[PDB]
């Protein structure tokens, strides 16, 4: 089964507003562990398994 | 000319008028080009609401 | 090169703040290339 | 020669303020003796006040009946002398220049150079001359350049200005770019209606009692960004959304609202709503058609 989930964080944004949320990291101190399934765009590696709770964006 | 155009930037800080008088009886271009001179050397300036006015600047383009 | 444009196909990659598009092409929709890195499955 | 729109630089121009209200109270007190710290300055300067639409103002009528001479040459150099040596304490603690005005103004005479003209720095005289060609450019039609100079002024970090009036016609009458005259205003009020003077007279104001010009400006402005129309439920909408209320001004735009929507029971609503609104506000400093006028479009209307 196939199944595709749209992520759009420009969904609270109020029409060409100035821009919140950017993909990717900060340089403030976060888990570490989220590297296990997300690349340096904030983007989850292709392949990577992913069950309840795993993060899927950055 | 590059020149006359730095008289003029001397004579807004010269302390006695006339030179200030003198500005007075400059032109447009010299006006434009004096801000011009403004945004690119005074940031050689000295010394929540911050972000609010990084998107409060960003409501009018910086260009 | 982590990707990849939909229409043009050219092979190219971001940066900080950088324009969402092909530097070829001019369009705006990219597709995610993946990277040697270790996934292990249980031949069942 | 024109006002400037930064903070004056400062040491002389404040220690001479002491020393001239320190005087003015040494005088005033024995005054009314003969009629009988930041702080001592704060309160000293404190206890003073601090057939087309006229805003009138308060006539005369109800006041006083005269007074007859107080002060001859004898009795005010009587209330003179004495304040005059308690000066001299604290003149020999300021400086040379400072002490000589504090002679002058003593004396009565008026200074000759204004603080501007003996002020002495290179980014604040860049913004004076950034800001200057801003205002310039305005008066001028000149919106594109005009709208050039305020972008690169609202990036500079130096100076917030009150020179609000300025940038409300300014990007009024630009029409050019950046997000508009309402949204300033919108802004100074959210920004200035919590706790969260010199420079200071009515034209840019603090929100506890009446800040005035701009509010009401972009208020009766909008009602005419409807007189565009024949955006009013709108603009009252965040008339409604304010509370500030000493306005009564508000009180004729909501009434000027519901007079403007009703132009069948729902327009009997909105005429009995306008018929409330206009004597709750007469609630406030009253702003009056003959009122039995706007009654009589109202019967136009109750056709
Ligand atoms: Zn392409």
């Amino acid at each position: 089964m196939y199944k595709t989930e749209k992520v759009d964080l420009a969904l609270n944004r109020n029409r060409g507003d100035p821009i919140t949320q950017h993909f990717g990291f900060g340089n403030d101190e976060w888990p570490k562990e989220w590297l296990e399934k997300l690349d340096e765009d904030g983007l989850p590696y292709i392949g990577t398994y992913v069950e309840e709770g795993d993060p899927i964006c950055a | 000319t590059s020149e006359s155009i730095g008289r003029n930037i001397v004579k807004v800080v010269y302390p006695d008028k006339p030179t200030s008088s003198d500005y007075f009886q400059w032109s447009e271009e010299e006006t434009l080009e004096f801000l011009k001179w403004m945004e690119k050397q005074f940031l050689p300036t000295q010394t929540d609401q911050k972000i609010a006015r990084r998107k409060l600047y960003k409501i009018f383009p910086l260009d | 090169l982590k990707y990849i444009c939909a229409e043009c196909s050219s092979k190219l990659s971001l940066s900080r703040t950088d324009a969402v598009r092909c530097k070829d092409c001019g369009h705006r929709i990219l597709l995610k290339a993946r990277t040697k890195r270790l996934v292990q499955f249980e031949a069942r | 020669m024109f006002e400037v729109p930064i903070t004056l630089t400062n040491r002389k121009f404040a220690q001479r303020r002491k020393l001239k209200y320190q005087y003015i109270n040494y005088i005033s007190r024995r005054f009314d003796r003969i009629s009988k710290q930041q702080k001592k300055r704060r309160r000293e300067r404190h206890w003073r006040s601090v057939s087309f639409e006229i805003w009138r103002t308060v006539s005369s009528q109800n006041k006083q009946p005269i007074n007859k001479q107080k002060m001859t040459y004898h009795n005010f150099k009587k209330i003179e002398k004495i304040p005059l040596r308690k000066m001299e304490i604290p003149l020999l603690h300021c400086t040379k220049e400072n002490k000589l005005y504090f002679q002058s103004i003593s004396r009565g005479l008026e200074p000759l150079k204004t603080s501007t003209s003996e002020v002495r720095n290179y980014r604040t005289r860049h913004i004076v001359t950034l800001t200057d060609l801003l205002h310039l450019n305005v008066s001028r039609h000149n919106w594109s350049l005009a709208y050039k100079i305020f972008a690169t002024l609202i990036r500079i970090p130096g100076v917030q200005i009150k020179s609000l009036w300025g940038i409300g016609v300014e990007i009024l009458d630009n029409l050019s770019n950046s997000s508009s005259g309402l949204d300033f205003l919108q802004w100074m009020c959210q920004i200035y209606s919590s706790k969260s003077r010199s420079i200071v007279p009515p034209f840019q104001t603090g929100s506890r009692t009446h800040t005035a010009k701009f509010a009401i400006t972009y208020l009766w402005s909008s009602l005419i960004n409807c007189q565009k129309s024949m955006l009013i439920d709108k603009i009252s909408e965040w008339v409604l959304t304010p509370p500030f209320m000493e306005d009564a001004e508000v009180w004729f735009i909501y009434a000027s609202c519901h007079l403007l929507k009703a132009d069948i029971n729902q327009v009997i609503k909105h005429i009995h709503y306008v018929r409330t609104f206009l004597k709750i506000c007469l609630d406030k400093g009253g702003f009056a058609v003959p009122s039995r006028l706007i009654e009589n479009q109202l019967k136009s209307f109750e056709s």
